[PDB]
C-alpha cells in the first residue's frame, strides 16, 4: 500500500496542476471521446484512438489492463 | 410557364433541401481538415428546419395550390382534404424528427443518411395524399416503402434490427405486389386509371344488378394490399416483431407518418373507386378481428415496444371502424381518431424514448417510476390513460364520436365490439399503472435526466391531452369540412 | 372575462415550467424563456381563436353549399 | 354577484397555485388547500342565500360551446335538487383536509391536489344540465379516487380494491354511454329541457330506462353489484373513506332523479315492483348480514348501503313526500355516514387494527368521544330530532301513498338497524377495559373535537327544524313528479 | 465522521457518527448503526438489529414503527438539501473580481 500509493499520487499532480487552457482541451476531448460507434467509424475506414492525455499509467489500474 | 408550379412548391422545396443535406453530410463527413466530425446532429436540425419553412410554404398556400388543376390533372389533385392532410403529416414527421436527437449522440449513432431518409420518405408522403391515379399510388407507396426498409435495418449490430427490416422488407413486398396486381385487373376490365374516370364508370351500374368478376377481385385486392399496409388484423403477420426489432426513433416515425398517408389514401380510393358497397364487408370483420385481437394480445405481453404495437393495431381497428360506417359523420369520426392517436402516440414514444438513455427494456423496469421522477411518472399514467379512453382526456372524444358514427349507419354490433373491447383494453393499461405507481420493487432502475425538445413535445402533447375537452371545436370544424372536401 | 391571453400566456408558463420539471430541474431555471413561452401561448391561443372563426365560417359556406346541392334531386 | 361559475373556478385556482410551490414548504401547501377549500365552501353559502325558491326554471346558467354547432355545451345550472348536493359536496372536502392534517408530511402535496380535483370534479358533476357531459363528470371521478385509494391504501391488498372499484365502473358505464348516443341520435341534442319535452317510443323507454339503471344500480349499492363498497371502502384511507360514502353514493339517485324519473316517466311505471323488490330485498340481506361483522369499517358501510337502498323506496315512489324524503334522507346519510367514518378513522389511527373485539370499555377513558359516538350512532337510529328520522319516515309515508307492502319490509328493516346499531355501540363503549393490549391511548385533541362541531350542529338543524331545506325544494320536487303527466 | 472504505451499504441503513466502516462490510438491508460503530472488515448486521460500541455489538432488535422512520429522516435530509441549493445558483459570478484582479495588474 506504502508503494502504491507513491505512483497513486502522480496522476492526482499532474492533475491539480492543469491550466485554465489545458481544462479546455480535457473536458473537450472528453466530451467527444464519450461514447464510441464501431459501426460508422468501420464505413469510414477510420477507428478512433483514445488521445494520449486521456490515458492513464497502468501502474494505477486494477492491476494491469493495457488493452 | 414557371407560375404553373406554384402548386408544387411546397415539395420542390423539400427535395432540393434534402439535396443539398445529403451533399453537405457526405462532402463533410469525409473531411481530414475536421477530422471525420459526427455531422448526425448537424444534419437533424437543417432537416427540421427545411421541414418547418416547406410546412411554412404549405400553409401559407392555401389560396394556391388550386391553380393550373387542369394541367396536374393527369398526375394528382389536391384540395382541402389533401391541403390538412399534407399540413397534419408534415408537423408528425417535424415532431418526430425533433424527439430523437438526443438518440444520436446519447448512443453514437452518427448516421446522417438517417435524416434525409426520413425527409425522401415524407415528400413521398406528401405525393401520396396528393396522389390522385392508381400509377402515383403506387409509386408514392413505395417511396415510403423502401425508405423504411432502408431505415428499419440500418442499426447493424442488433440481429433484432436486421431481422426485423428483413421481415418488414418481405412483407411489404408482398402486399404491394398483391395491391398492385388488384389495380392491374381494375385497368384491364375498363381502362381508366385516373381517379376521376374510375369514380364516373363505376357509379353507372350497380355490382348487384350485374356481376362483373374482373372489378370486384381487383377492388378486392387492393382492400387487401391496403390492409397488409396498414398492419390491420388478420393481415398482422409480423408488425409486433417489426415494431420491436427496429429502433426507437424509426418505430416511433413508423404508425403515425405511415399510416396518417395511407389512411388518406385509402379514403380517396374508397370514397371514389369504390361503389359496389363491397368494402362494407372486408373492413367491417377485419376491424372486428384487429379490435378483438389487440385487446386479447396486448394484456399478455410484458416488453414495451410489443405493447404498444398491439396498442397501436387496436386503434387502428377503432379507425377503421369509420370505413364500414361510409357517412360525413364516419369520416369524421375516422379523421378525429386518427389525429388524436397521432397525438398520443408521439407522446408515448417521447416516453419510450425518455427511458431508453438507460436501455429500458421490460414493463417491470419501470417500476417505483414515482418516487425518481414523479412528473414524468404522472405524464405516462395520463397517456396511457389516454389510450384507455377514460373521458376527462383525450382519446376518450375520438372513441365516443367513433362509437356514434358507428351507431349512426345501424351498425349495432360494432357498436358493442367496440365497448367490450374498450372494456378489455382498459384493464391491461391500468396494469401498467400499478407497476409504475403501487407496487415497489427491491431493486430500482436510475433514469438520466431528459433534453429540452423532448421534454417540450411530452408537456405539450400532455397539456393537449388532458384540456382537450375544454375547447374540441377547432379539431371538429376541420374534420367536418375535410369530410366534406371530398366531393365539394 | 379571460380574453384568449389570460390562458394562452398561462399555458405557455405552465407548459414552460412542465418541461422544465420533467429534466428534474427548478421551476424558475431561466424565466427568461418563460417570459418566451408566455408570449408564444398568447400568440398561439390568439391565432387559434381566429382560424376557428375563419374556419366555422368557411364550414357554415360549405355546408350550405352541400345542402343546396342535395336539396336539387327533389326539385 | 356570485355566479356558479366562480364555484367551479376556487378548486381549479387552488389546485394550479398548489402545484407552482415546491414540497419542502409544506406549511404552506397546508394551509392554502385549507384557505381554497373554506372559500369555496363559503362560496356555496352564498350561492343558497340568492336562490330562487318559488320559480321552477333552472338558477345561474354558464353556456360554453363544446361542438363547433352548439349541438351539446356545458349548461351548468342548479335547481332545489342540486343546490343542497353542492352545499354538501363543498363542505365534505375542508373537513377531508382536515382529518389528514398531522400526516401531510407524509402523503404530500398529491394528496390535496386529488382532492381539490375531486372538489372541483365533483361541484361540476351535480350542477350541470347536459346530459352527455353529465355523463363524462359522472365517471370521471374515476382516476382521481383511484389515485388516492391505490396510492394511500391497504397493506399489499390496495391493488385488488381499486382493481375491483374501476371494474364496477365499466361495463355498467359504457353500456349507459351506449343509451347516451341512441338518444343523441334520436333526439338531437343532449340538452336536458329539450330533452324532457320529446315523445320517445313507448318500447324506446324501457331498453333507454334499463342502460340508465344499469350504471346507477353499481353507484347505488343495489343487490347484484353492491360489494364493492364495504372491501374498497374498509381498503381505502378515512379521508376517501368519508367521501366515498357521502358523495359518491349520491350519484346514482341524483341521476335517477334527474335522467331517469322525467325522460321515461311510464317506463318508471312499468318497472317500479321491480325497484322495490330489489330495495327490499337489499335492505333485509344487508341487515342480516351486517350484523356478524368483526371488521370496523363494514361494519358502517352496510349500514350505508341499507340507507341508500331505502332512499329509492321513495325516490321511485312519485310523490311529493317520497322524493323530499329521498333527499332529505341522502343529506343526513351524507352527514352521518362521514361522521361514523371519520370516528371509525380517529379509532384506527391511534391503535391501528381495524377490528371490532380489540376495543371495549373505553368509556372511562375516552369519554369525550364517547359521547360524540353514541350521537352518531344515536342519529344512525333515526330518532326524531335527528337527520334521519324526517327525511326516512317520509319516505315510508311518501311509499305507503303508493303501495302498503314492500315499504312494510322497509320499515322491518329499521326493527334490526336500531337493534345492531346500539349492539354495536356496546361492542366497543361499554364493559370492562382490557388493559392486555390496549396500554397507551388518548383522546381527541383540539383538531377533531372542533371536526364534528359542524356534524353536531347540522345534524340537530336537520332533527329540529327542517322547514327551510324543505322550502326550497317543494317547487322542483313538485315539478319533477308532474312531468309528463297531464291530465 | 463516516470513514467508509470498500463497503456495501444496503437501502435504509442510517449510520451513526464516527462510524469506520472496514472494507468487505455488509449492512444489510433495515439496520442502524449507534455512533462510534467500528466494525472489523467481513463482518455484517443482520437485518432489523441495531449495532454499537467500538466493536461490532449487537444491541436489540428493531420494531416496525422504529424501522419505517429512516426513509421519513432520508427525504427530510433531501428536503434539506433542497432548500440548500437555491442558496446558489449556477455559474458563480466570481470571475468578475479575478478580472477585475487581473486588470488592476498588467493584463
Ligand atoms: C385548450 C384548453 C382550453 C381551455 C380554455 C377553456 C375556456 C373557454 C374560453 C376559450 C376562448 C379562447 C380559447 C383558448 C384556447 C386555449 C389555447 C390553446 C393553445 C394554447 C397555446 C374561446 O371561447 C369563446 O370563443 C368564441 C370564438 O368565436 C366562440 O364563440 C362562438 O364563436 C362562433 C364561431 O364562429 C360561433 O358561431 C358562435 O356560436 C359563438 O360566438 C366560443 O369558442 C367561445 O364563446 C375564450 O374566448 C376568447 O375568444 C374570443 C371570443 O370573443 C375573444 O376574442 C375575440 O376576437 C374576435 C374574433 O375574431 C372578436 O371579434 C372579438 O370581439 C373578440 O375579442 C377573446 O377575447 C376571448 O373571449
Ligand atoms: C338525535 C339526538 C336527539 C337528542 C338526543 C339527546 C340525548 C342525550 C345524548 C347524550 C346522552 C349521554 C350519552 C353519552 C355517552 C354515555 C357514556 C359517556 O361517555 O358519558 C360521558 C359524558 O356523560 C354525559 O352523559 C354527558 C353528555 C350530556 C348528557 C346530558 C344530555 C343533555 C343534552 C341533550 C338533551 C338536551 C335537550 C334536548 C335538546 C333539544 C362521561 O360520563 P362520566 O360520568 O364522566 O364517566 C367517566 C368515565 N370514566 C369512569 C371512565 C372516567
Ligand atoms: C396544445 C395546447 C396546449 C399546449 C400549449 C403550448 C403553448 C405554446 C408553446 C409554448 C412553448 C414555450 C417554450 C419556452 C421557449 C423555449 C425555447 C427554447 C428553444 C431552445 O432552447 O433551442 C433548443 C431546444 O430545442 C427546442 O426547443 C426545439 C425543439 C422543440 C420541439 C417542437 C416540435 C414542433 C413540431 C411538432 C409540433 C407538434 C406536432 C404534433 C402533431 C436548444 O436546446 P438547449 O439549448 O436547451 O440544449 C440542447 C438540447 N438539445
Amino acid at each position: 500500500s506504502a508503494k502504491n500509493y507513491i505512483n497513486l499520487a502522480q496522476i492526482h499532480a499532474s492533475e491539480n496542476s492543469k491550466s485554465f487552457e489545458q481544462i479546455e482541451v480535457e473536458r473537450a476531448l472528453r466530451k467527444k471521446y464519450a461514447r464510441k460507434d464501431e459501426d460508422y467509424d468501420s464505413m469510414l475506414g477510420i477507428t478512433r484512438e483514445t488521445p494520449p492525455e486521456l490515458i492513464l499509467p497502468d501502474n494505477v489500474l486494477p492491476g494491469g489492463k493495457p488493452v | 410557364m414557371f407560375n404553373l408550379f406554384l402548386a408544387v412548391f411546397p415539395e420542390i422545396f423539400i427535395i432540393n433541401a434534402t439535396f443539398i443535406l445529403l451533399i453537405h453530410g457526405v462532402v463533410f463527413s469525409t473531411s481530414k481538415k475536421y477530422d471525420y466530425p459526427p455531422l448526425a446532429s448537424n444534419v437533424g436540425w437543417l432537416g427540421l428546419l427545411s421541414v418547418l419553412i416547406t410546412l411554412l410554404l404549405l400553409a401559407a398556400g392555401a389560396p394556391l395550390l388550386t391553380i393550373a388543376h387542369l394541367f396536374w390533372n393527369n398526375l394528382f389533385r389536391r384540395d382541402n382534404f389533401t391541403y390538412f392532410c399534407q399540413i397534419f403529416l408534415l408537423l408528425s414527421t417535424a415532431g418526430t424528427i425533433s424527439m430523437c436527437f438526443d438518440f444520436f449522440d446519447q448512443e453514437r449513432f452518427d448516421a446522417f443518411e438517417f435524416i434525409v431518409l426520413i425527409l425522401l420518405s415524407t415528400c413521398g408522403m406528401l405525393f401520396m395524399i396528393s396522389a390522385y391515379d392508381l400509377i402515383a399510388m403506387y409509386l408514392a407507396i413505395e417511396l415510403q416503402s423502401l425508405c423504411f426498409y432502408v431505415i428499419a435495418a440500418s442499426k447493424r449490430k442488433s440481429e433484432f434490427s436486421t431481422e426485423a427490416g428483413l421481415k418488414y422488407l418481405i412483407l411489404g413486398a408482398f402486399s404491394s405486389g398483391i395491391l398492385l396486381f388488384g389495380c392491374s385487373m381494375i385497368y384491364g376490365s375498363t381502362g381508366a386509371t385516373h381517379f376521376d374516370q374510375l369514380a364516373k364508370i363505376l357509379t353507372g351500374y350497380e355490382i348487384t344488378g350485374a356481376r362483373s368478376s374482373g372489378i370486384f377481385m381487383g377492388i378486392l385486392f387492393i382492400a387487401v394490399g391496403f390492409l397488409f399496409k396498414i398492419t390491420a388484423v388478420p393481415f398482422h403477420m409480423w408488425a409486433p416483431d417489426i415494431y420491436e426489432g427496429s429502433p426507437t426513433p424509426v418505430t416511433a416515425f413508423l404508425s403515425i407518418a405511415p399510416k396518417i398517408s395511407i389512411f388518406a389514401n385509402i379514403l380517396r380510393v374508397f370514397i371514389y373507386g369504390s361503389y359496389g358497397a363491397t368494402l362494407q364487408q372486408i373492413f367491417f370483420f377485419c376491424s372486428i378481428a384487429s379490435m378483438i385481437l389487440g385487446a386479447l394480445a396486448a394484456m399478455a405481453q410484458t416488453k414495451v415496444k410489443r405493447l404498444l404495437a398491439y396498442s397501436s393495431i387496436g386503434h387502428v381497428g377503432y379507425i377503421c371502424i369509420g370505413f364500414s360506417c361510409g357517412t360525413i359523420e364516419g369520416i369524421q369520426s375516422l379523421l378525429i381518431g386518427i389525429f388524436i392517436y397521432a397525438l398520443m402516440t408521439m407522446d408515448a414514444f417521447a416516453i419510450v424514448l425518455a427511458l431508453r438513455q438507460t436501455r429500458v427494456k421490460y414493463i417491470a423496469d419501470l417500476g417505483a417510476l414515482a418516487k425518481t421522477n414523479p412528473i414524468l411518472a404522472i405524464t405516462f399514467s395520463i397517456t396511457m390513460f389516454s389510450y384507455a379512453g377514460i373521458p376527462p382526456l383525450a382519446g376518450f372524444c375520438s372513441k365516443f364520436y367513433l362509437f356514434f358514427a358507428a351507431l349512426g349507419c345501424g351498425a349495432y354490433f360494432l357498436a358493442l365490439v367496440g365497448v367490450v373491447t374498450s372494456v378489455i383494453g382498459c384493464f391491461y393499461y391500468i396494469r401498467l399503472v400499478k407497476r409504475m405507481f403501487f407496487d415497489t420493487p427491491r431493486t430500482w432502475i436510475l433514469y438520466e435526466p431528459m433534453d429540452r425538445n423532448k421534454s417540450l413535445l411530452l408537456a405539450m402533447t400532455s397539456f393537449f391531452i388532458t384540456l382537450f375537452l375544454l375547447y374540441p371545436s377547432p379539431l371538429f370544424s376541420v374534420t367536418h369540412q375535410m369530410a366534406l372536401s371530398l366531393y365539394l | 372575462p379571460i380574453s384568449a391571453t389570460m390562458v394562452g400566456a398561462l399555458l405557455g408558463l405552465g407548459t414552460q415550467m412542465y418541461s422544465n420539471a420533467l429534466r428534474k430541474l427548478p421551476y424558475m431555471r431561466h424565466p427568461w424563456e418563460h417570459v418566451v413561452g408566455m408570449g408564444l401561448g398568447a400568440v398561439f391561443a390568439n391565432q387559434l381563436v381566429k382560424w376557428d372563426v375563419k374556419l366555422k365560417e368557411d364550414l357554415d359556406v360549405m355546408l350550405a353549399k352541400a345542402r343546396a346541392a342535395n336539396e336539387r334531386r327533389y326539385f | 354577484y356570485f355566479n356558479l361559475s366562480g364555484l367551479i373556478l376556487c378548486p381549479v385556482l387552488g389546485s394550479i397555485i398548489l402545484l407552482f410551490i415546491p414540497n419542502s414548504r409544506i406549511r404552506l401547501i397546508r394551509l392554502i388547500g385549507l384557505c381554497a377549500s373554506l372559500i369555496t365552501f363559503l362560496y356555496s353559502l352564498v350561492l343558497w342565500i340568492q336562490f330562487d325558491s318559488s320559480t321552477a326554471k333552472f338558477q345561474f346558467v354558464e353556456s360554453l360551446r363544446w361542438l363547433p354547432y352548439e349541438n351539446i355545451n356545458f349548461y351548468l345550472g342548479i335547481d332545489g335538487i342540486s343546490l343542497f348536493f353542492v352545499i354538501l359536496t363543498t363542505f365534505l372536502i375542508p373537513i377531508c383536509i382536515l382529518v389528514g392534517w398531522s400526516g401531510m408530511r407524509s402523503y404530500g402535496k398529491e394528496y390535496i391536489i386529488a382532492f381539490l380535483i375531486c372538489e372541483f370534479l365533483m361541484i361540476a358533476v351535480f350542477c350541470m344540465l347536459d346530459l352527455l357531459l353529465f355523463y363524462v363528470f359522472f365517471e370521471s371521478v374515476l382516476i382521481p379516487m383511484f389515485i388516492i385509494i391505490g396510492v394511500w391504501g391497504s397493506r399489499q391488498r390496495k391493488i385488488k380494491a381499486a382493481y375491483q372499484f374501476f371494474l364496477y365502473t365499466l361495463l355498467g358505464s359504457l353500456f349507459m354511454l351506449l343509451a347516451i348516443l341512441l338518444i343523441l341520435f334520436q333526439t338531437g341534442t343532449t340538452d336536458l329541457q329539450i330533452l324532457l319535452t320529446t315523445e320517445f317510443s313507448e318500447r324506446r323507454q324501457i331498453f333507454l330506462w334499463i342502460a340508465f339503471f344499469a350504471s346507477f344500480a353499481v353507484k347505488v349499492p343495489m343487490v347484484p353489484v353492491h360489494i364493492w363498497l364495504p372491501e374498497a371502502h374498509v381498503e381505502a384511507p378515512t379521508a376517501g373513506s368519508v367521501i366515498l360514502a357521502g358523495i359518491l353514493l349520491k350519484f346514482g339517485t341524483y341521476g335517477f332523479l334527474r335522467f331517469s324519473i322525467p325522460m321515461f316517466p311510464e317506463a318508471t311505471l312499468c318497472f317500479t315492483p321491480f325497484i322495490y323488490t330489489l330495495s327490499a330485498i337489499a335492505i333485509i340481506y344487508t341487515s342480516l348480514t351486517t350484523l356478524r361483522q368483526i371488521d370496523l369499517k363494514k361494519i358502517i358501510a352496510y349500514s350505508s348501503v341499507a340507507h341508500m337502498n331505502l332512499v329509492t323506496i321513495g325516490m321511485f315512489s312519485l310523490n311529493i313526500q317520497g322524493i323530499g324524503g329521498s333527499i332529505l334522507l341522502m343529506l343526513s346519510h351524507g352527514l352521518v355516514s362521514s361522521a361514523l367514518f371519520l370516528c371509525v378513522g380517529v379509532l384506527y389511527d391511534r391503535h391501528k387494527t381495524r377490528l371490532v373485539r380489540y376495543y371495549g370499555g373505553l368509556v372511562s377513558t375516552m369519554p369525550n368521544f364517547s359521547t360524540i359516538f353514541f350521537f352518531f350512532t344515536l342519529a344512525n337510529m333515526s330518532l326524531p330530532g335527528t337527520s334521519s328520522f324526517i327525511g326516512e319516515f317520509l319516505i315510508l309515508v311518501g311509499a305507503f301513498q303508493r303501495n302498503s307492502l314492500v315499504a312494510t319490509l322497509a320499515a322491518l328493516g329499521m326493527i334490526l338497524g336500531a337493534a345492531y346499531s346500539l349492539w354495536l355501540y356496546n361492542r366497543v363503549v361499554s364493559g370492562n377495559l382490557k388493559p392486555d393490549f390496549l396500554h397507551k391511548f388518548s383522546d381527541l385533541n383540539g383538531r377533531e373535537v372542533f371536526i364534528f362541531i359542524p356534524f353536531l350542529v347540522g345534524l340537530v338543524w336537520m332533527g329540529v327544524y327542517p322547514k327551510v331545506f324543505l322550502d326550497c325544494m317543494h317547487t322542483s320536487v313538485s315539478n319533477l313528479v308532474q312531468h309528463g303527466k297531464f291530465h | 465522521y463516516s470513514l467508509l472504505r470498500s463497503c456495501t451499504i444496503e437501502p435504509e441503513c442510517i449510520i451513526g457518527q464516527h462510524s469506520i466502516l472496514m472494507e468487505g462490510s455488509l449492512v444489510e438491508t433495515r439496520s442502524i448503526l449507534e455512533a462510534g460503530s467500528v466494525l472489523p472488515p467481513g463482518r455484517r448486521i443482520p437485518s432489523g438489529e441495531l449495532w454499537g460500541g467500538n466493536p461490532a455489538r449487537f444491541i436489540r432488535t428493531l420494531t416496525n414503527e422504529e424501522t419505517l422512520e429512516i426513509p421519513k429522516l432520508a427525504v427530510a435530509i433531501n428536503h434539506l438539501s433542497g432548500d440548500y441549493f437555491s442558496e446558489f445558483l449556477p455559474y458563480s459570478t466570481i470571475y468578475l473580481e479575478v478580472e477585475k484582479f487581473k486588470k488592476s495588474l498588467g493584463i
